[PDB]
């Protein structure tokens, strides 16, 4: 019991810590960002 | 407040117009945003964006 409870413990502080831990997360809201994004920008082209 | 056609010299769109804080410096008088459509424009009788 001891033992899961400080384990427990450590993953509040790492998520306290770092911003990478979620970075499977992140890069899934970053890339439908980014493609929406890219779909705008070629509104701006002139395609000739 | 009301969507209309607009047409400011030459610059023939469709919207609802709005009072803006959005302080264009003089030399200024069309504002553009992300997608190269105008978002903001100084009205060439009254010179308000
Ligand atoms: C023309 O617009 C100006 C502002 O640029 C305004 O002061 C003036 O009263 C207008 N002209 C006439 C004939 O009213």
């Amino acid at each position: 019991a001891n033992q899961f409870n400080s384990a427990i413990g450590k993953i509040q502080d790492s998520l306290s810590s770092t911003a990478s831990a979620l970075g499977k997360l992140q890069n899934v809201v970053n890339q439908n960002a980014q493609a929406l994004n890219t779909l705008v920008k070629q509104l701006s082209s002139n395609f000739g | 407040n009301k969507c209309v056609n607009f047409n400011f010299n030459g610059l023939t769109g469709t919207g609802v117009l709005t009072e803006s804080n959005k302080k264009f410096l003089p030399f200024q008088q069309f504002g553009r945003d992300i997608a190269d459509t105008t978002d903001a424009v100084r009205d060439p009788q009254t010179l308000e964006i």
